[PDB]
RNA sequence: CGGGAACCCAGGUGGAGGCCUGUAGCGAUGCUGACGUGCAAAUCGCUCGUAUGAUUUGGGUAUCGGAGCGAAAGACUCA
RNA sequence: UAGCAAAGAUCUAACGGAGACGUUGGAUACUGGAGCGGGGAAGGAUUUCGUGCCAACGGCACUCG
RNA sequence: GGCCAUAACUGAAAAGGGGCAACAGAGAACCUGGGUUAUAUUCCAAAAAGAAAUUGCAUGUGG
RNA sequence: CCCAACUGCAGACCGUACUCAUCACCGCAUCAGGUCCCCAAGCAUAGAAUGCUCUGGUACAUAGAGAAAGGUACACUCAGGGAAGUCGGCAAAAUAGAUGCGUAAGUUCGCAAGAAGCAUUGGCUCUGAGGGCAAUUGCCACUCAGAACUGCUUACGGCGGGGAAUCCAACUGUAUAAUUAAAACAUAGGUUUGU
RNA sequence: GUGGUAAUGCGAUUGCCAGGUAACAAAUCAAUCCUCCCACGGUGAGCUUUCUUUCACCAUAAUCCAUCUCCGGCUUUGCUGGGGCUUGGGCCUUUUUACUUCUCGCGUUGUUCGGGGGCUCAAGAUUGAAAAAUGCAGCUCUCGUACUGUUUGUUGUGAGUUCUAUUAAAGCAAAAACCUGGGG
């Protein structure tokens, strides 16, 4: 709640950073094979427990 | 932080609080001694 | 208006350490901490363990830095015998 | 923070060395005398003519 | 002998507070105005009288002041213009009002 | 157009809480225009955002009864509902009266009775 | 303590108790109530048992698979 | 189609809006200080906030989340 | 060659190796006032909005 | 020499938003379940009971139009009779608070017992006492008691049906989470064995 | 280091030993605290066909300083001492209680101590600083602008203080740091 290690605290800023879409300039690439990102998490959905 | 504005911009640094955001990126906020004017800083650094 | 306050630190719990209710010249009644007033200084449990007089019974702070005489009388085994 | 009930020791404590600043105040019934030293403030509370007096110079 | 008064504003001037308003501030002022145990006619209990718009009187009892407050706030809402001015006590033992 | 943020930070200004703070409905672009907690100070200050007054909990109903409860008219045989060693205590109605036995007998050993054998007698 | 050569008659005091009523807490008797494609892979309602205790509860900590633990139902050990 | 039936009844103005919705005012209420309160631990870790937005998600809907 | 001073490198007795384990036990030097869209016993700068306590090292008035 | 008091400088690391629940956690889910702690107003009242209120919070749990049958209720009454219902008084009623009067059998003398059983209750004006402050009547108390007065024999809520027996277990206790709360387990006691 | 017959007062330091604090389940009971009430007096808004005043507000933080003078002496020039606030303790000094006395607390007990002064002790108040320029807020007027009010008393309940009863074949943690002393 307010007690996280900060180490616990450094991977879960590594997760709120991964959760954003794919930019609007990828799906112009080439030949890239991402529409979406999926592998966006919701706080709800699903947990990290770390 | 103090030690390193110091060496950057040669200014007074008295109370420098932080804090690791939600992140894992360290903010700062930094009192210039009050004899500094941060206005005249962030003009000069640019901001 | 009857506020109710909470526990201003991060200890939330009632235990016999806590023992917090206060108004405030803002009238923003808000409870803090008391020091757990200590028992003073005693004869030996042995002793018929009973309170020294001329003795004070201040806490790990106040007794570490107030004088010594504060603590003991002018006596041979002063501050540990009466 | 202490009252310096002196006339002696408080023009010596407040012609310290410290000396944040001298606010003058006027209240009600007194006239007082705050010296901000480095780590206490000092009073001189009086009810005399003797404010206007040290008030110019301290 | 407190001497709790009644000022007069521009809802005097302005407004129409003349006899036949002030003159219903004379008599509720005793008409309206208790008296200790039975009320109503108040020249034997405590001493008042009227002025130009000081409207103090002289009593030596128990005797308060924001009792006065709304014996004008009903004389206030007997003349409908509870809203032309509002009672407020700008000093220290008497009222004086102003419009909105 | 929705005045929820003035409104939840003016009840965080005036410090009362909702339906306390009256936003004045006859403007609200005066106080869409705030968007800020001292552009709502401001707006406080002028007559758009009044906190309304709190409530009035009557108590001349209990003066009513406490003033007819002191000299008189007091419960009765049907109005009693719990013991009355649990209404007014037998443990307590012992306390006292024997404080002023005792607080009596105290008073009366400054120039009373002989207080030796004729106190402790008693 | 009052009152009468034994120790009874009563008056209080005090506030004990795996005592009683009862709130929370913890339980789950009855309705074989209501649900039974649930609210729910066991819940809901009312009733009901207990409620200073061999009590309830938090965190920590011990003991587990041919084993542990059990006021013992072969109960419980992540449905 | 079963159903969306335990637990608080929304009523109105004028306002917004592409439009039952929201906001403000007023009204009647409900929680009732073992709370639809204010704070924490465990746990969750951005859910906070603002500004948008309204495709699908909020078992009705939504201009709201 | 000693006034005085830091330092080296020895080595004075001294039994019972360390080390974890408590965000409810112990312990623990701060209190109000106020100017965030969201943080505050955390922020406020010099008529510190103030007022304290306190640890470390220092210069120096007291013996 | 040594310390304080006065100054002077500095005071590092991590946590800190939000949540803590009929939307944030576990339950597959915005689930009527579960989940530790603190703060805790007014009145009725023995009162964390229950009822209602001030503060704070909330009226986006689908909504509308209606008299079916049938159904479910923290929903009711029901003439006369009163368990004839039924495996069985299951359910429901009833009992009820307070005060006063009384209260058997048995018995391990503690109990049984709130036994059973009666009786009075309102509202009102009163009159009684019951107390702190000094040379006798001055000032800071709502509790009970009684009187008449009047009027319900019709009145929130909350709140034991009781008695007589037989059987079993002595008792409070525990216990088959998700059909078994018992007469089972425990238990104190008693004895035994080993050492 | 030096004072008081004595309880004990006051002044500016490095290793062993001995103590102490930390460190203690729940009870019952009396003041602060805060909550609430009431009587206050003051402010704002509410009611008014009526009837009346209902409700709100009135705040004092940590940390400090000293018990103002009763009195010496009512301020000469101000001593002999600047002691005091009270009620719960623990004691100290000085004079006593034996014919059973006595002191007790709401209460299960104290003496084999009973009064007069003192010494401390922890609650706790008080003046003073913080501290009013704060804050709540009304106002006369016009975020400017000023000032007028900046009030305590009562009750009741409560949390701790108070008294290291009661169930005990239950007796109701430990340690660091810290503190004092003996030797130093
Ligand atoms: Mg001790
Ligand atoms: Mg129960
Ligand atoms: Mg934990
Ligand atoms: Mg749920
Ligand atoms: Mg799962
Ligand atoms: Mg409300
Ligand atoms: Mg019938
Ligand atoms: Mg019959
Ligand atoms: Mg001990
Ligand atoms: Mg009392
Ligand atoms: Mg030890």
């Amino acid at each position: 709640g307010r007690f996280k290690p900060l180490a616990v605290k450094k991977k879960y800023a590594k997760k709120m950073n991964q959760n954003k879409p794919v930019p609007y300039w990828i799906r112009l690439r080439t030949g890239n094979r991402i529409k979406w990102n999926e592998k966006r998490r919701h706080w709800r959905r699903t947990k990290l427990n770390y | 932080i103090k030690k390193a504005m110091r060496k950057l911009y040669q200014v007074k640094a008295v109370k420098v609080n932080t804090l690791i955001r939600p992140d894992g990126l360290k903010k700062a906020y930094i009192r210039l001694s009050a004899a500094h004017d941060a206005l005249d800083t962030a003009n000069k650094i640019g901001l | 208006s009857c506020p109710r306050v909470q526990y201003r630190r991060r200890m939330h719990y009632a235990t016999r350490g806590n023992r917090m209710m206060v108004r405030t010249p803002g009238n923003k009644l808000v409870m803090q901490k008391r020091a757990k007033r200590s028992q003073g200084i005693h004869t030996p449990w042995v002793l018929g363990h009973k309170r020294l007089g001329g003795t004070k019974a201040l806490r790990h702070i106040d007794a570490r830095l107030a004088s010594r005489h504060e603590k003991s009388v002018s006596r041979a085994y002063g501050g540990v015998l009466s | 923070p202490r009252e310096i009930k002196t006339l002696k020791e408080f023009l010596a404590i407040c012609s310290r060395k410290d000396a944040r600043c001298v606010k003058v105040k006027h209240n009600p019934s007194a006239t007082k005398f705050k010296v901000r030293c480095s780590r206490y403030l000092y009073t001189l509370v009086v009810n005399d003519k003797k404010k206007a007096d040290k008030i110019e110079r301290s | 002998k407190k001497v709790f008064k009644i000022d007069c504003s521009i809802p005097a001037a302005d407004g129409i507070f003349s006899e036949d308003v002030l003159g219903n501030f004379e008599q509720f002022f005793q008409d309206n105005t208790k008296l200790n145990g039975r009320k109503g006619k108040l020249s034997d209990k405590v001493r008042l009288s009227m002025n130009d718009n000081v409207l103090t009187i002289s009593t030596t009892m128990a005797y308060r002041k924001k009792y006065f407050k709304y014996l004008t706030k009903k004389f206030l809402k007997k003349k409908d213009l509870r809203d032309w001015i509002r009672i407020l006590a700008t000093g220290k033992g008497t009222y004086q009002l102003k419009y909105f | 157009v929705s005045l929820k943020l003035q409104a939840r930070l003016a009840s965080s200004i005036l410090g009362c809480g909702r339906a306390r703070v009256w936003l004045d409905p006859n403007e609200a672009v005066e106080i869409q225009n705030a968007n800020s907690r001292k552009s709502v100070r401001k707006l406080i200050k002028d007559g758009f955002i009044i906190r309304k007054p709190v409530k009035v909990h009557s108590r001349a109903r209990w003066r009513k009864m406490k003033e007819a409860k002191d000299m008189g008219r007091h419960n009765g045989v049907g109005r009693r509902e719990g013991s009355r060693e649990a209404r007014m205590p037998s443990k307590e109605l012992w306390m006292r009266r024997l404080r002023i036995l005792r607080r009596l007998l105290r008073k009366y050993r400054a120039d009373k009775k002989i207080d030796r054998h004729v106190y402790r007698d008693l």
